[PDB]
RNA sequence: UAAUCGAUAAACCCCGAUAGACCUUACCAACCCUUGCCAAUUCAGCCUAUAUACCGCCAUCUUCAGCAAACCCUAAAAAGGAACAAUAGUAAGCACAAUCAUAGCACAUAAAAACGUUAGGUCAAGGUGUAGCUUAUGGGUUGGAAAGAAAUGGGCUACA
């Protein structure tokens, strides 16, 4: 199983985007020009609009990965500030310290 | 080490002039098509058959559309 | 704990001649420098704490001074003053009495006699002889010791060296006393130089609030300053950071001399004026006399200034500010 | 049935060679360093942890594989596989003259499984302009094409390519850039005369 | 090995169950991960390592019979079960198809045999190119040559040409059949060989190999013409490989019992051998230098002994020898010879360098050690050996104890070896009796060690410790016992010792007699001995 | 006393193609303590001086990156705690080499690299000039 | 979901809150008991749910002078097993 | 107070091992990091790919070791290897050790498409540092 | 992929060669309350039963 | 209002959250699925209640120095244990101190601060004992979670 329902479907959510990676960088490519005529911009925006909702990037939310904490989360190491520290603390982590200046 | 990228070169990934022939040379298509072949020529991130696919994409989709080209009142093929 | 200090020394020689065998030196030739330099390369732990990182010394110097039999095996004590709680310590008390009242009859025979032949040898300031802390004085008694019994030792030596000394009581008074660097804080004077063709050449380093500066002295030219290729009226429009120019070059009357170029950098506007000072000062000693680099360093030039900006601590705003206490 | 056995320090050789005993990166197993070393913070009346059940000591890196004798010893046998330098070369001025061209090239290493790093198919090239054919009217024109990468005060132009997804094919392509340029600065076009 | 001495081998059946033990955990491991493929699917390292990829047991298509085989054949019972599927819709298969399906069952696997055969030949016109390498590799294992000798007749008019490994293998299966006859079936060889070179197919290597390998098991008197094909190997350019001079060096040894003459042809022939670095390239060469040091070990012979040890890491010093169980035999026969002919100082290097590292002793050598020690008189490393074999030979111990210690009766006994004389005594006497036959002689030594050292006090206790086992000793050990008393001026053993002696009535008690009485004379103690005599009369 | 012979055998051989040549080779060696740095420093060093290089090292500054986060689990912001990480540099200079020289030297250097440090390899390869630029008129 | 598992003295001594902040000052007792069992106790190493026998864990290396292969326990033999635990 | 990565102390009776006898604010400065990589380097990348490698090998070394690992695990991070230092008690015959050794350097090497060493060491019991 | 490290190591601790002290915790604490007799009801008898 | 929750004296109030258009989101209204993430499990899953059962993490006294195992003594002992020209106190250890970091010292800062008090905060970082849901207090889709009559805390901008 996965560690909570919320990180079950973001994982579905980033399976998705990146299944439709390639469709919508070629939709947004219409849109976001002014050279083409905007009569066919505005049929781009209905395509763009009929993808499935989860298909955007926008959707995605950087969890935890141990404990799936949706806020809190450092990107370098993806781990929420307190399972970082309770590694950390217990020096499984290299180069980490405490700040001592 | 272990990456050949197919036995390309250099000019497979910068040129890709040769792949805009079916397209109407005076029009706004060739406007597009420019920065397009510019933002692929800067992208070391995919490989040769990947724009390639992105240029035929284009291709098709300017293609299958031909009522819109002809009602924006511009002639475009 | 004998035996096993035993069979410590011996394992440490084979593991020095082991070392020497691993570094290619010559055992014989091989010391305790080589053994630190031998084991700070083979195994560089990088901690702050040096004491953690790996240590290969004498097992008489790793481990502590151990007590040694205090009893034979029939269960009498060896010492007389066993039952004392401290031998060693009370030992040294008897000791250093009985030496005194052999002192002080020697002497009352000699006043008798009328022979004054002793001198005063309590004063030995030149030497900067102190007494011995109670670190000290622990390192030589195993057994742990009492701040006033160690108050009462320095006080009976006291009254032992304020007495007429002979030859041996003087000899057992000096193991207890120890010898203290020179204290003197007399600054090294850079040596005039000449460069290329140019008499009356010095160089200063100075540094103040981060902002580094170098100056170029020449004590043959007129008076005139000129900073990072500029003026240094065009460098330091402020009248406060020109006024920090002239305050070393005018206390030694030396302000139309020195013919002087300086390169600053970092700081803000006064940090680059206070770090050309600093620098002006310890580069014009050259081309002074010992007697006035004193009264210039008591007159704050020669010293660095460690007035830095604190650090931002969390949850509060300046360093000092807190946040606004709500009592309730 | 348990069965303790004492370590090699007891058959250890005095001139026993240390590269046999430690040929490669090891994890510093106490049962074949006869030396006995304490590391540790030490206890008030302790003293600090010996070699053995130490974690400390097998935290570390250890260097017992790169001692001076093997470095040698391997060194040694590394001779046959180097080339000699040409003494020709020994001073800067004449490899200016000679192989004015240089290619500054990026590697990288990192521990773990994967070894694509984006930062190396960055490639920069520098040439120095007093070392070409250019004539005024070429060079003048040179300057104005180039911009930027170029350095007025030490005459210096730098290409930098990243465009090219492999390193070679980022050298091929700066070459080409390199002869493209030194080419259309020698042509003179119509709109160069107004 | 894990070099923690928790983990480091004792001894060498110690060494092989803790390296069939890894063994079977990584097989373990392997099993796991072919069951499980999904859980492996997962490329994290660039370079793409397939060997860390899990395989797949499972055919790729079912419903196609030209395919399934195909994964099948590489993929034993599924192989015919292929076959038996493919056959079921008449489907055709050509001689490529069933040519591999043959080779599986000839590889794997008597009465399917025929059956199959029989799908072979009578199924379809299959080509006899492929039909020989399944048929006559099948039934040299199946152990019917006659049929194979039919094929070879079948090819030979069928007008294809036969191939080195036809010749590799019907030359054994005519040489295995012999009734009464040798010759015969040597002149088939023969007239195979003479056809070999007009069927315009050189003969390889393997087949003079095998020619050789067949003439081992039949006459000790067949050498010449091994020494024939041997120099008919060389006439043609091919260098030979180990096994080829292995089977000459293994008949030389087989006659080498009668007459010596034959080990100087074997050190001759080695002495040629030995001048080039050699590379593995048969599979058979791994019993070749066993053979070439039994033939020194049986003749004593050290001096090419080094030679052979030599012989070996000119090439490389582990890729000649396959199983534990030769090299085991290998180190053991070397050191019987290196204890005793050359010098205790090369004795002693070499044994710390090949007895704790390498492989450890069997029976035979620890008692070579013993000999190399009394010949020349060596105390100081008796201890030594004896802390080394206590762990090495504790399987041996009960069988081998009683010879180690015969050492010290014929040495003397120095003034300044009397800890060493001690310890092992102690050690190997206070582990017998807390659990091992405690033989009679052990006494005599510990007697004899005690009584130059003076420790009357620790050799008396022992002494008892096996008069109260149910079982005495002689009676010279009590006469020399009681010399050490009378020296020490100790009556009071006298008495206990005779007391107990003659009730179990040892043969020389009349000797215990007097010398007791000379004791009781020499030490005025004639009360007692009066009051003995009434004690032995009653 | 038993040591083996003939333990060497090498495959090694001189292609007729002209080595490439280097100017510079900057190696930049990270780490995290100083003492597994200064150890290094010494073993490239002495190695670099056994091959005849003349290697040149300097250290360049630490870079030190500080972050905070919070010292209670729920709700407590006026307490913090905060996180270190030193970064050490070491820089390898090299002149004066060529393409198998260069090799061989990185073989050595980066079979025996600790775990705990990475490195940085920066080539200043030479070349004369190419070819359609040495004479040409279009 | 196997990072979220934790040790088995780290789920006792919350299990058990023998360190509870309402048991220093007296206001326990309540239940006066505190029981903790440890799992591994009869937990042979080798042992599992599949009933698999590995040579180097539940049955010996060598078995009439060859190498064992892994085996795998009947269904009946593997509740007998069950039954014993 | 602060409790992270601290054992309380007892009446005096308690066994404690370096590492635990030392607060988190040590780490650097008495004691060293349990593991060593290159992803938490300034200018390197990766450093949540070996992490979570990194937690599931401690977890998969505490499940595998049951009851005889003496301290926690040292994970070297060496050129595309991964070396695993570990301290067990004696409690194993070698026979099963040497078993669990083969299956964690192929199984783990199956699971990280990269080489794993494993090292043990060999501990007559728990060494204490500290009060016992 | 949180599946694969679950279920991987789900099936070493059923063959006997991981051992989940966590998973045998829960396991032994639901052996207790179905022995105390409050369980885990059927799918569908819950509610109306 | 159909529309979260917790904190809410010093030690809450730009606090969980170094962060809310759908997601986040645990809230609500409409609709769908019930061995329903996993190899399997009369099983999964619950942000359901209990922080007055917990662990993990912290606030507070607190830059206070005391806590405390093994002992010994008191004309009995609930408890206390000190006189330095010394009258019953030895004492491992944890604290403090020392050391370490802010790359030269000193100072300063940072860090550390034990045993315990507030049944202090956190079942909603995560796991969890106990008591409760299982065609639902579980799992998915869409749309909404206003607004300020009014009071107050902390900051930014200024009133020159
Ligand atoms: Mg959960
Ligand atoms: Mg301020
Ligand atoms: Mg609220
Ligand atoms: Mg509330
Ligand atoms: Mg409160
Ligand atoms: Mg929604
Ligand atoms: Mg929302
Ligand atoms: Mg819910
Ligand atoms: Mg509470
Ligand atoms: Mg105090
Ligand atoms: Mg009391
Ligand atoms: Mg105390
Ligand atoms: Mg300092
Ligand atoms: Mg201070
Ligand atoms: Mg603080
Ligand atoms: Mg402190
Ligand atoms: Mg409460
Ligand atoms: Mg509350
Ligand atoms: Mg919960
Ligand atoms: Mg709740
Ligand atoms: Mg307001
Ligand atoms: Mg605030």
């Amino acid at each position: 199983y996965y560690v909570d329902w919320k990180m079950l479907r973001d994982v579905k959510r980033r399976k998705m985007a990146y299944e439709y990676a390639d469709e919508r960088l070629r939709i947004n490519s219409l849109r976001k020009n002014t050279i083409l005529p905007k009569d066919l911009q505005e049929v781009a925006d209905e395509e763009i609009a009929s993808l499935p909702r989860d298909s955007c990037p926008v959707r995605i939310r950087n969890r935890c990965v141990m404990t799936s904490r949706p806020r809190g989360v450092k990107r370098r190491w993806r781990l929420s500030r307190i399972v970082f520290r309770h590694l950390a603390d217990h020096g499984q982590l290299s180069g980490v310290q405490r700040a001592m200046w | 080490a272990g990456f050949d990228d197919d036995g390309s070169e250099f000019h497979e990934h910068i040129f890709l002039d040769k792949y805009l022939q079916d397209f109407p040379k005076q029009g706004p298509i060739r406007h597009f098509m420019e920065l397009v072949t510019c933002g692929l020529s800067k992208n070391p991130y995919l490989s040769v058959k990947q724009k390639v696919e992105h240029i035929e994409w284009f291709r098709n989709y300017f293609n299958e559309k031909r009522v819109i080209l002809k009602e924006s009142g511009i002639q475009l093929n | 704990t004998v035996d096993f200090i035993k069979k410590q020394i011996e394992e440490f020689n084979i593991g020095k001649r082991h070392l020497a065998n691993m570094m290619g030196e010559d055992p014989e030739t091989f010391t305790q420098e080589d053994i630190d330099r031998a084991i700070a390369y083979l195994f560089p732990s990088g901690l702050f704490e040096k004491r953690a990182r790996p240590i290969m010394k004498h097992p008489e110097e790793i481990f502590p001074k151990q007590r040694a039999i205090q009893w034979g095996e029939d269960g009498r004590p060896f010492h007389f003053l066993f039952y004392t709680g401290k031998q060693s310590y009370y030992s040294l008390m008897h000791d250093t009495y009985g030496k005194l009242l052999d002192v002080e009859k020697h002497h009352n025979q000699l006043r008798a006699k009328d022979l004054l032949a002793e001198k005063t040898k309590i004063l030995k300031d030149p030497i900067g002889s102190r007494w011995l802390i109670k670190e000290e004085l622990e390192e030589m008694l195993v057994e742990k010791l009492s701040d006033q019994d160690y108050a009462q030792f320095i006080r009976l030596l006291e009254r032992l060296s304020a007495l007429p000394c002979g030859a041996t009581e003087e000899d057992f008074v000096n193991r207890f006393r120890r010898s203290i660097p020179i204290q003197s804080k007399k600054q090294l004077i850079e040596p005039l130089q000449y460069d290329e063709q140019g008499m009356a050449f010095s160089r200063g380093e100075g540094k103040r609030k981060t902002a580094k500066a170098e100056v170029v002295v020449y004590g043959q030219g007129s008076g005139r300053i000129d900073v990072n290729g500029v003026d240094y009226l065009l460098y330091f429009p402020v009248t406060q950071d020109r006024e920090q120019l002239m305050f070393p070059l005018h206390f030694l009357d030396r302000l139309g001399k020195h013919d002087m170029t300086c390169a600053v950098s970092g700081g803000g506007r006064s940090a680059q004026a206070g770090a050309v000072r600093l620098a002006m000062a310890r580069a014009l000693c050259s081309f002074v006399t010992e007697d006035e680099v004193e009264w210039m360093r008591q007159a704050g030039l020669l010293t660095a200034d460690p007035r830095v900006r604190e650090r931002k601590k969390p949850g509060q705003e300046g360093a000092r500010r807190k946040f606004t206490w709500k009592k309730r | 049935r348990r069965k303790a056995l004492p370590p090699r320090t007891e058959k250890m050789a005095v001139d026993q060679d240390w590269p046999s005993v430690y040929p490669v990166a090891a994890p510093f197993k106490p049962s074949a360093v006869p030396l006995p070393v304490r590391m540790g913070y030490p206890v008030k009346r302790g003293v600090p942890m010996a070699k053995e059940g130490n974690l400390e000591l097998l935290k570390i890196p250890n260097f017992l594989h790169l001692t001076p004798v093997a470095i040698k010893r391997h060194c040694e046998a590394l001779k046959d596989f180097c080339t000699e330098w040409p003494a020709a070369l020994d001073s800067d001025e004449k490899c200016e003259k000679h192989f004015p061209i240089e290619i500054d090239t990026a590697d990288y290493v990192s521990a773990g499984p994967s070894i694509r790093n984006p930062k190396a198919r960055v490639v920069t090239l520098r040439v120095k302009l007093s070392s070409l054919n250019l004539d005024d009217h070429a060079k003048k024109k040179l300057i104005k094409l180039v911009g930027d990468r170029y350095c007025k005060s030490t005459d210096v132009l730098t290409i930098k390519t990243d465009r090219c997804p492999l390193k070679r094919q980022n050298y091929d392509y700066a070459v080409y850039l390199l002869t493209v340029l030194y080419h259309e600065s020698w042509k003179t076009e119509e709109w160069e005369k107004k | 090995f894990q070099d923690d001495p928790y983990l480091i081998p004792t001894s060498s059946v110690e060494s092989h169950s803790f390296l069939l033990a890894k063994k079977s955990g990584e097989n373990a491991a392997k099993f796991i991960i072919n069951s499980y493929p999904k859980y492996f699917q997962k490329d994290i390292a660039e370079p793409h390592i397939p060997c860390l990829m899990p395989e797949y047991f499972e055919p790729q298509i079912e419903d196609v019979s030209e395919a399934a085989l195909q994964e099948r054949i590489k993929l034993q019972e599924p192989s015919a079960n292929y076959n038996f599927q493919q056959r079921e819709q008449s489907e055709e298969l050509e001689e490529a198809t069933e040519a591999d399906n043959e080779k599986s069952k000839t590889k794997a696997g008597t009465w399917r045999t025929k059956n199959n055969a029989e799908r072979i030949f009578a199924l379809m016109p299959e080509k006899n190119a492929h039909s020989y390498c399944t048929m006559i590799r099948g039934m040299v294992k199946h152990q019917a040559p006659t049929q194979a000798l039919n094929l070879y007749t079948v090819l030979l008019n069928n007008r294809l040409r036969a191939d080195v490994y036809t010749f590799n293998s019907l030359i054994e299966a005519t040489a295995l059949v012999v009734n009464e006859k040798f010759e015969e079936k040597w002149n088939n060889i023969l007239d195979l060989l003479k056809q070999m070179v007009t069927q315009n197919v050189k003969p390889n290597l393997q087949t003079f190999n095998t020619i050789l390998k067949c003439l081992r098991r039949f006459y000790a008197f067949g050498k010449l013409p091994a020494l024939q094909t041997l120099r008919e190997m060389k006439a043609i350019g091919i260098e030979p490989s180990l096994a080829t001079y292995h089977y000459v060096i293994q008949l030389f040894y087989q006659h080498e019992s009668p007459s010596k003459g034959s080990s100087l042809i074997i050190y001759d022939i080695m002495n040629e051998v030995m001048g080039k670095r050699f590379s593995p390239r048969d599979p058979d060469d791994d019993m070749f230098f066993q053979s070439a040091m039994r033939v020194c070990s049986s003749l004593r012979d050290l001096e090419l002994a080094y030679q052979v040890h030599g012989l070996l890491n000119t090439g490389d010093n582990w890729k000649l020898i396959g199983s534990d169980h030769r090299r085991n035999f290998y180190y053991s026969k070397f050191f019987n010879l290196l204890c005793f002919m050359e010098q205790i100082d090369v004795t002693l290097k070499w044994y710390k360098d090949l007895i704790p590292s390498v492989f450890f002793p069997h029976s035979q050598t620890m008692i070579d050690l013993l000999q190399a020690l009394d010949v020349a008189n060596r105390l100081d490393m008796v201890p030594q050996i004896w802390k080394d074999s206590k762990e090495y030979g504790h399987t041996f111990r009960n069988e081998l104890k009683e010879e180690i210690l015969m050492l010290m009766a014929r040495d003397q006994h120095p003034p300044e070896l009397q800890v060493a004389f001690a310890d092992c005594a102690a050690d190997i006497k206070s582990t017998y009796e807390s659990q091992p036959e405690w033989p009679a002689s052990s006494l005599n030594y510990v007697a004899v060690l005690f009584l130059r050292a003076g420790r009357t006090q620790e050799a008396w206790k022992m002494l008892g410790l096996f008069r109260k086992h149910n079982k005495i000793p002689r009676a010279e050990l009590l006469n020399e016992f009681l010399d050490s008393a009378k020296a020490s001026s100790s009556p009071a053993q006298a008495i206990e010792l005779v007391k107990l002696a003659s009730a179990f009535s040892l043969p020389v008690c009349e000797g215990l007699t007097r010398r007791v009485m000379a004791e009781f004379t020499l030490t005025q103690e004639q009360r007692e001995a009066l009051g003995e005599l009434t004690a032995l009369t009653s | 006393v038993d040591v083996p012979k003939d333990m060497t055998k090498p495959e090694i051989t001189i292609s007729d193609e002209p080595d490439t040549l280097y100017k510079r080779l900057s190696v930049l060696v990270k780490g995290h303590d100083k003492a597994v740095l200064d150890s290094y420093e010494y073993f490239a060093v002495l190695a670099a001086k056994e091959l005849g290089i003349s290697i040149k090292v300097h250290e360049p500054p630490r870079k030190i990156e500080r972050f905070t986060l919070l010292k209670s689990v729920h709700i407590f912001k006026k307490h913090r705690v905060q996180y270190e990480m030193r970064t050490l540099y070491r820089c390898l200079e090299l002149e004066h080499l060529t393409g198998s020289t260069a090799d061989v030297y990185l073989e050595y250097i980066q079979r025996n690299l600790p775990e705990g440090v990475a490195m940085e390899v920066t080539k200043t390869k030479l070349e004369q000039l190419p070819e359609h630029i040495r004479k040409p008129i279009w | 979901s196997f990072f979220t598992k934790l040790t088995a003295d780290e789920l006792w001594k919350g299990a058990l809150a023998e360190s509870g902040a309402g048991a220093r000052k007296g206001r326990g007792k309540r239940t006066k008991k505190k029981r903790r069992k440890d799992l591994n106790r009869g937990q042979i190493i080798g042992e599992g749910r599949h009933g698999f026998l590995w040579p180097g864990l539940n049955i010996p290396l060598m078995r009439n002078g060859a190498v064992q292969t892994i085996a795998q326990r009947s269904k009946e033999d593997q509740e007998k097993v069950e039954a014993d635990m | 107070k602060n409790r992270a990565a601290r054992v309380r102390v007892s009446k005096g009776d308690k066994p404690v091992t370096y590492e635990e006898a030392h607060a988190p604010h040590y780490i650097a400065h008495r004691k060293g990091w349990l593991s060593l990589h290159t992803g938490n380097l300034d200018g390197e990348d990766h450093a949540a790919e070996r992490t979570v490698e990194d937690v599931f090998l401690r977890k998969f070394m505490l499940g595998t070791f049951p009851g005889c690992l003496a301290d926690q695990l040292v994970l070297k991070r060496r050129a595309n290897q991964l070396e695993i230092c570990a301290l067990v008690l004696r409690q194993l015959p070698p026979h099963k050790f040497y078993f669990l050794v083969g299956y964690s350097e192929t199984l783990l090497s199956h699971f990280y498409k990269c080489p794993v060493h494993l090292h043990l060491q060999t501990v007559p019991s728990k060494v204490v540092y500290k009060y016992i | 992929n949180h599946n694969t490290y679950f279920a991987l190591m789900g099936t070493l601790r059923f063959l006997g060669l991981y051992r989940d002290e966590h998973q045998d915790f829960r396991d032994e604490q639901l052996r207790l309350k179905k022995l105390r007799g409050k369980g885990k009801p059927r799918k569908g008898e819950g509610k109306r039963a």
